[PDB]
């Protein structure tokens, strides 16, 4: 599993592979590892399959009763202390790390990651799964401030394309969702257009 | 909190002649990775008390939590009354102690600072329940490298000024960078006084590789 | 293991508009016999019988807990019960000590109180039924069973032929069994008549 | 850790007349849930009135069968004879003693003629100890075979064998014994060991 | 055990094996693995056999009582809910693996569900033992919108080479194809294998067993 | 280990245990009685483990004297049997088991003499002679040799001193004397003690 | 497995059962359990039969090339004591035997026991196996050192019996024989499912 | 080898008219990293035999040595007899086998093609010694994945041409593909015919990424 | 488990031990001897693991032969006890240990009686009374009691009646016979049996 | 430990780091792990110090052995095929990792690399130690065909120093060769040379 999102000024963009194994044994090989939590906010998963989707559930159900009462558009930062709360309370027992993301009115385009033991963190890029460790010097060489909308989407898609070629893993397609005010647009990268 | 993950490295602390200062480093590394370089693990509570946390990171931002409600419902009150330094160290030994006995602990260790009342306020929290106080403090590989740093100059001058203080603490950071694999060129600074609870980062420091040219 | 704390076996074969079921008579503590007459068929109807096989303790405590159930469901209900309700009726209560389970495998054997057809099946040690046409067997000799029964069952048997089919499968299966046999004991359930037999077996 | 031995099925059998011996066998080579191969016979020719059959692990098989062969050339070459069946069950005793702490982990029966024409099965265990039978199945479905064997030629709890009525019995014991086993049964190896030397037979069964 | 389900143009289709072991035994040689849930959703079980029939039979209870007080169909998204949060409830320890199919007013659906609470909505699965014999099948010969008999000659290649290269899996071979206009529950579809024809006559004649005692019980 | 044998004869019940009580390699004590009264016509011989002996003992002893006192009239050996039965069989299972070994012997108006056996794991059977612990292994092959189901008093006395005998010779444990009971249409009888 | 040997004024008895299992399942029921060492000694298996068999080869082999050099018959002390060193050897490594060794010298007859942890013990009257507490009852309230010798057929054959009755892993044919001063016979091989009716009634 | 560190995946092999043919990829990983990307499981032993060898790397090469030089040595008489594939099955049989004893295996899984007299050769040795032939091959989890797709094929055409078993081999390349963690998309083949054994690579399967538009 | 008592007076040493050879739970003979002849006035007295014992007493006996045979004259006690705790101490660190007890006992022409006491480990104590086995805790007690290093020989034989009839009260295990021995001036001579 | 080697058109580059820690405490900071084999081959080393040194030594006095006799500069193949060997045949004892690199006449300038258990295999460019999993992604995307020398210089050093900022058991000085037929040059980068 590889997951990442990156900020730009208006939204966030977000990316992941499709391979879900048992083992040495390739499962699934389209799998949709981008939930939508919300019209905006969207979560990336990773880790044990049946904790994730539980979780997500469960904030969805939570989220969309507050803000029903509300009577207004959810913040980011909400849905990242929900995910933060059941983390934290059942840690002894779930296995699950996750990136939230997406765009509110009062505060611009967020990514947060919640890891293993239910901390919570604010940053530019944030990227996640079994398979980042071999894109961690990449991502610090680069990155750079003040990317545009479509200078994000090709520089996600080269990080994931060469986590995928390198991890046993991961693998599959690549799928992208950018996230702005507009609404979200979601776009998958078949085998003959994944970079090379 | 059977295990750890993401962790911190340090705390320092050392008092002077009119109030405290405590020191950390902005990394959380989760085993050998050195995964998160701007969190920062100094808190203020109130106007005279200041907070530094070593160990798992959810555990402490849980504990911040728990503390900041707490301050918060007294000051509604509205009655002249305000928690010492002492009465937080006092609260927090007993917070740990509790979970101990449950077999379930706080992966941490904590630095109290204060000033209140003309009298200053070092203390240190251990994950067991071990509670004490002195005129100088420093949790896990500093209690080896800083440690007897600190408690050299603390005997030939028993009272310190804010410079002296200040200096000694970027003096350990130093050392602490050369020879600690945890450690990160970047920290942060908090100072209680008189005045109130200032906090100074990030800062970093010089350092010197000539030997690397004997061998 | 602990299904072969104190041994036994129990089968139960189907004929023409006729059943037969059969069990070892033993009891004893691993390698040590303490008696011979020991009770594993129980009658649960006019014409229906239940076998249970495995450890002792739990034999005995299967058959009073399903007396009790059918006792109180055919005085609530007023007729007799049927094979497949006493089959389900023995998953559940089998079922409900998940986690815990008893260590016993029941075999039942019947004909159908309305129209007198013939009905074998068995069930596990957590129940899960398993209904067949020609014949099941449980125990510690299992293997030997399913052996003699696959080479000597041929179908539509009338009660003289499946008489000695039943009893020639139980004796050759416990002959090679150490802690099963000194005994056998047969049960021939037909239309008008119940016919019980002891058969003459080695007793080393 | 690494664990030297594995399990690959197998059913042998052994019917002892009175003038002949018929040793037969399944062909199915397996692992696990896997199957390996469908035409891997478990009968060896020893000599022309002598046959063994081995069963278990399938390398300790391989080797056993080689060593047997030296030998057999061995004693020929120093004493000018054909070993007895005697001879070579009294061997491969001492021959599967040898390695006492750490066994060969394998069924071996031997059928042939004596030295009066009459048939003869031994029947040995994995460390050695031997047994002259009348007939012996051995491997996977060793209990499921025995008592049908028990009852058909032993006469076993009721009130001579020819060829045929042998052939039909393997034939049938077989038959029934594929429906209930996992391990067993892709075709049907038979070897018939007369006055005439060795005759063999092959016969198809389930292939699932 | 081997179960496999595809989706073509119209509708659904489900087959699975008959053969059920205990150790390395056969037990029974014409076992039930396509479970009925609903008039227009149907189940097939792998794992545990008490597990897989009582998680069935729960869940469709509770789907009778809820179309009852709706009066409509149900959704196969409903079953599937309840089927993965009950199992996600205890944590593993039913030992169920589910191959869950129906057709609704939303059209064909498939969903796979493991023993920890897992779910995947596919156009083609396969579980058991022999889950990657039947897969490599399904990977070489799969089409989008095949037709009724093309699905029914994909899923018999799938479950056949399922029971011919596993030693778990055996005998006879069962389909169920659920459309929006009928339901079609075969059984058996196809017989690959047959029991040998018997060579000698093992009748025992009547008084060859000894016998020490006997009662008449005259009902 | 102590030594329990009860035999069963055509109007009578005769029952023996030792007197020994043995803690660690030394005599504790040596007239030990392990034989309890349930009733003028029913024993109840327990051994096994220390403290469960006892406690399961008055037990049971209370119950079948309360069922007396209530009803007016007294269990018969058959229910109180299968009560002790149902009793330990509902403990098995719980936090709190009993490890214990029992004979019961008793005498019914109508039913005549009975003799039952049950180990620990709640086990019920009917015996005509029955014995518990090592010595059991010596002795049930003289008991089998020697038994026939016509018996007499005097006969039946002589075969338990021949059992007793034995396990003096053979046996590496030190059994010196045993008490000797006996159950018949008038009461409980307690005959000579059995001395070596 | 049950093995009996006894000693009187007119020499040794010896009794065996034949039944072997592998488990709960009985590989066999026509073991010869009596092992033919010479025509002048006897011996017994007991626990492995491969390790039984193996070591009284050794022991016969022994024998013959010591009455081949000394121009004597061995000893029963002498054949037992052997047979003790050359297990003593092996001590650890997991060889598990018992056997009686059973002859008539010099010294009148004899009877030895011989284990693999290390004993060797003379006496009058043994019994090996799974099922000896059951022949121990029968044989010590039987046994006179001025028997007959029908008498002491008779007693063995019924320890043997009672044996086998009780004991799971004990049963098929009673085999006896019996030790002379000129060599020992083979008395009778009595099948158990006769014995029942010959004593029951 | 207690320990098999860095590994290959598979080998296939299947015989037509007049020869065998053999495939494996180019990939060896340790553990899930997928490190070596361009090495070779394929050897052409002498002019009519060839072997592929899966498991530890490091006992391939060391079985390449000795195997080389003992062709080598044995070609320098030159008396006119050479070594068959038989020959080279036997001897990997008892070399496995003679080290399995030792409790020192050869972490290796190893699938003999040849061709000699007319006659066509594949042999299949496993770690513990155990060794047979059949008329297709696959180890590791194309045992489970490949070998239903070979045996399909040849229970109702017994006899292929040199082009099915080709075109037989890259289905089956591409099924292992798509459905195996421990892949690669870069394999190799190797042929031996009348006229010789040749290695043909490095090639690529075409894949097919539909179903990712119906989820 | 055996027991072994030796007494040593102003002009001999007493000797005895138990005759029981117990397999399991069933005694195998009654009539064992523990007790081998080193010499004309030395005895040594062996318990312990099965086969070691014999293994150990004969290999010291032959040795202890060889020795009068080579030169002359015959070992005296000192030298035989320091001969065999050499023996025991260096096999102790091998891979073939030797586990047994012994108990020593001699006369010298010049030096007078003497016992050893030996366990497992080789070390070697010189004493007055001495003894081992289970039963050696109780009977301690009364020797220290009631023992003079004045004793006579009947009074020695009545104290050794005093311990035995204690292992007879007190102690679990069955042990019916005693052999008794006594070495002096004159050799060694055996008493009659103590047996209840 | 991060160690690396890229080849060029007349050479080779080799870089590493400069710590070794014991546990969480850095027992030195100025480690040299650059070993001259011989005037124009080196090795870089990882995993244990002790193993590593021994090794290097023994193929040190071997390889200057064997080419006094055959008066000859040897290869970078004989070196890197004679660390083979001893790496394979006691693969169960030591725990090393290293890269062979070099500069001989009849090849140029070659790189191989022996991995744990004994393996060798050439590459263009190689990278090994605990900290290269944090920079497969950037080697992967940065480095191309046709690189100069200084071109060399400068993409190992930032290669480096991204493995530097991200792993715990990697810090200190940049050291960097290059290898060509000329010489051998060498050179540090120090604190503020390091790339940021």
């Amino acid at each position: 599993t590889t997951i990442m999102a990156v900020q730009f000024d208006g939204g966030v963009v977000l990316g992941a592979d499709s391979r879900t194994t048992t083992g040495s044994y390739i499962a699934n090989r389209v799998t949709d590892k981008l939930t939508p939590i919300h019209d905006r906010i969207f979560c990336c998963r990773s880790g044990s399959a049946a904790d994730t989707q539980a979780v997500a559930d469960a904030v969805t159900y939570q989220l969309g009763f507050h803000s029903i009462e509300l009577n207004e558009p959810p913040l980011v930062h909400t849905a990242a202390s929900l995910f933060k709360e059941m983390c934290y309370r059942y840690r002894e027992d779930l296995m699950a790390g996750i990136i939230i993301a997406g765009w509110d009115p009062q505060e611009g385009g967020q990514g947060y990651s919640v890891p293993m033991g239910g901390m919570m963190v604010r940053q530019s890029f944030a990227i996640g799964g079994s398979g980042s460790s071999y894109i961690y010097g990449y991502v610090d060489a680069t990155y750079r401030e003040g990317m545009t909308k479509e200078e994000c989407l090709q520089f996600t898609a080269n990080a994931l394309a060469l986590a995928m070629e390198r991890d046993g893993s991961s693998g599959g397609v690549i799928r992208l969702a950018a996230i702005a005010e507009s609404g979200v647009e979601r776009q998958v990268l078949l085998g003959d257009q994944i970079p090379k | 909190t059977q295990n750890p993950m993401v962790t911190g490295t340090s705390v320092l602390g050392v008092k002077f002649e009119g109030g405290v200062v405590i020191a950390a480093d902005m990394l959380g590394s989760y085993g050998s990775l050195a995964r998160f370089r701007n969190i920062s693990r100094i808190m203020r509570v109130n106007n005279s008390t200041m907070l530094g946390a070593s160990g798992d990171y959810a555990d402490f931002q849980y504990l911040k939590q728990v503390l900041g409600q707490m301050v918060i419902d007294e000051e509604l009150l509205g009655d002249g009354h305000s928690y010492s330094p002492r009465a937080i160290h006092s609260w927090l030994t007993r917070a740990m102690y509790s979970r101990r006995s449950k077999m379930n602990p706080l992966w941490n260790t904590m630095v109290i600072g204060g000033y209140a009342d003309g009298e200053s306020f070092l203390g240190y929290v251990d994950m067991l329940g071990v509670a004490y106080e002195a005129p100088s403090l420093a949790t896990g590989y500093g209690a080896y490298l800083a440690q007897p740093l600190l408690r050299e100059v603390l005997e030939k001058q028993p009272v310190l000024s804010q410079t002296e203080a200040r200096d000694l603490v970027e003096r350990c950071m130093r050392v602490l960078y050369y020879r600690d694999a945890r450690s990160y060129n970047r920290f942060q600074t908090a100072t209680v006084t008189e005045k109130g609870v200032e906090i100074e980062g990030p800062l970093s420091t010089e350092t010197n590789w000539d030997i690397a040219h004997m061998i | 293991s602990i299904m072969s704390y104190n041994g036994g076996a129990v089968m139960a074969m189907k004929g023409k508009n006729c059943v037969a079921i059969a069990a070892d008579r033993r009891f004893g503590i691993q390698a040590q016999m303490v008696t011979t007459d020991f009770q594993k068929i129980f009658p649960m109807g006019d014409r229906l019988y239940i076998g249970l096989a495995g450890l002792a303790t739990d034999v005995q405590t299967v058959a009073q807990r399903l007396k009790f159930r059918l006792n109180l469901y055919e005085l609530k209900e007023g007729r007799q019960i049927k094979p497949y309700t006493l089959m389900s009726m023995v998953a559940n209560l089998l079922y409900e000590k998940r986690f815990g389970p008893y260590y016993t495998e029941p075999v039942i054997a019947g004909l159908d109180p309305k129209t007198f057809k013939p009905f074998i099946c068995s069930l596990d040690l957590i129940g899960c039924p398993m209904v067949t046409d020609d014949f099941v067997v449980s125990g510690t000799c299992a293997e030997q069973m399913y052996g003699m029964c696959e080479s000597l069952w041929e179908p539509n048997m009338d009660p003289d032929h499946l008489f000695e089919t039943i009893s020639q499968a139980m004796l050759n299966a416990v002959d090679r069994d150490a802690v099963s046999g000194m005994g056998v004991i047969v049960h021939i359930i037909e239309k008008d008549k119940i016919t019980t037999r002891t058969l003459k077996a080695r007793m080393d | 850790r690494f664990s030297p031995y594995v399990f690959n099925g197998g059913t042998i059998l052994a019917i002892a007349g009175e003038d002949f011996a018929i040793v037969a066998s399944d062909t199915r080579l397996s692992e696990g849930f896997s199957i390996h191969t469908r035409d891997s016979p478990k009968c060896y020719k020893l000599t022309d009135k002598t046959v063994i059959g081995c069963s278990g692990f399938h390398g300790d098989c391989l080797t056993l069968t080689k060593i047997i062969e030296a030998r057999l050339k061995m004693y020929k070459h120093s004493n000018n004879k054909a070993m007895t069946t005697g001879a070579i069950a009294a061997m491969l005793s001492t021959i599967l003693y040898s390695r006492r702490f750490f066994p060969y982990y394998v069924y071996n029966i031997i059928g042939g003629l004596d030295e009066e024409g009459k048939g003869a099965v031994y029947s040995f265990d994995p460390v050695g100890s031997y047994q002259r039978d009348s007939f012996k199945a051995g491997g996977s479905a060793s209990a499921m075979l025995q008592p049908l064997l028990d009852n058909q030629v032993g006469f076993k709890n009721m009130q001579p064998l020819s060829l045929d009525r042998a052939m039909r019995l393997v034939k049938d014991v077989f038959i029934s014994a594929a429906e209930r086993d996992v391990y067993t049964g892709d075709a049907l190896r038979i070897c018939i060991v007369t006055k005439e030397g060795i005759r063999e037979e092959t016969v198809s069964l389930r292939k699932d | 055990t081997t179960i496999a389900g595809v989706v073509y143009k119209d509708g659904i289709v489900l087959g699975a094996d008959t053969r059920a072991t205990e150790g390395m035994v056969v037990a029974d040689k014409n076992c039930s693995k396509i479970h009925f849930i609903s008039p227009n959703i149907y189940c097939c079980g792998a794992g545990t056999a008490a597990d897989t029939d009582m998680t069935t039979q729960l869940i469709s209870s509770n789907l009778e009582l809820h179309s009852l007080s709706t009066g409509r169909l149900p959704r196969v998204v409903t079953a599937n809910r309840m089927l993965k949060q009950m199992l996600f409830r205890y944590q593993g320890y039913i030992g169920a693996a589910l191959v869950l199919g129906g057709v609704d007013v939303t059209g064909p659906h498939l969903y796979s569900i493991y023993p920890h609470g897992s779910t995947d909505k596919l156009p083609y699965v396969t579980m058991g033992s022999g889950s990657l014999a039947a897969m490599a099948v399904f990977e070489d010969k799969f089409r989008p919108d095949m037709e009724e008999e093309e699905a029914k000659n994909l899923v018999s290649e799938a479950i056949a080479a399922g029971i011919f290269n596993d030693l778990g899996s055996g005998s006879n071979i069962d389909l169920c194809v659920i459309s929006k206009n009928k339901l079609d529950f075969l059984r058996p579809y196809t017989v690959p294998n047959k029991k040998g024809t018997r060579l000698g006559r093992y009748r025992c004649e009547k008084g060859t067993t000894a016998v020490l005692t006997e009662k008449i019980t005259p009902l | 280990m102590e030594y329990l044998i009860g035999i069963q004869g055509p109007d009578y019940v005769l029952v023996a245990s030792d007197r020994v009580a043995a803690s660690n390699i030394v005599q504790m004590k040596d007239d030990h009685d392990k034989m309890f009264k349930m009733s003028e016509k029913i024993l109840l011989l327990c051994v096994g483990e220390a403290g469960d002996t006892v406690q399961f003992a008055e037990y049971i002893q209370k119950n079948v004297q309360l069922y007396k006192m209530r009803n007016g009239y007294e269990l018969s050996p058959t229910a109180a049997a299968n009560f002790t039965r149902r009793n330990l069989a509902d403990c098995l299972r719980s936090r709190t088991p009993y490890h214990v070994n029992l004979l019961l012997a008793g005498y019914d108006e109508h039913e005549g003499p009975a003799l039952y056996y049950m180990d620990y794991l709640a086990a019920l059977a009917k015996a005509p002679f029955a014995a518990h612990g090592y010595g059991a292994f010596l002795t049930l092959s003289i008991l089998d040799r020697y038994y026939t189901p016509t018996i007499s008093r005097e006969r039946a006395v002589e075969l338990l001193r021949k059992c007793l005998e034995e396990l003096q010779k053979r046996f590496i444990l030190n059994l010196p004397t045993f008490s000797v009971r006996i159950i018949d249409k008038n009461g409980i009888h307690d005959l000579d003690n059995i001395s070596f | 497995t049950t093995t009996l040997a006894f000693k009187f004024r007119h020499g040794v008895i010896v009794a065996a059962d034949s039944r072997a299992t592998a488990g709960a399942y009985i590989a066999s029921q026509t073991v010869k359990k009596v092992i033919e060492i010479n025509p002048y000694l006897l011996g017994t298996m007991a626990g492995g039969a491969a390790d039984c068999s193996f070591w009284e080869r050794l022991l016969a082999r022994q024998c013959r090339i010591y009455e081949l050099r000394n121009k004597e018959r061995i000893s029963v002390a002498a054949a037992s004591k052997l047979l003790a060193n050359m297990v003593y050897q092996y001590k650890g490594m997991g060889l598990s035997m018992g056997t009686m060794i059973c002859g008539w010298d010099k010294r009148g007859p004899g009877l030895y026991y011989v284990d693999s942890e290390g004993n060797r013990i003379s006496g009058a009257t043994f019994s090996v196996g799974s099922g000896s507490v059951y022949a121990y009852g029968v044989m010590d309230r039987g046994y006179s050192y001025d028997l007959e010798v029908e008498q002491a057929y008779d007693l063995a054959r019924r320890a043997i019996y009672q044996a086998t009755y009780r004991d799971a892993y004990s049963g098929g044919a009673v085999n006896l024989y019996h030790v002379r001063e000129d060599g020992w016979i083979r008395v009778s091989s009595d099948n158990v499912a006769d014995l029942h009716e010959k004593y029951s009634g």
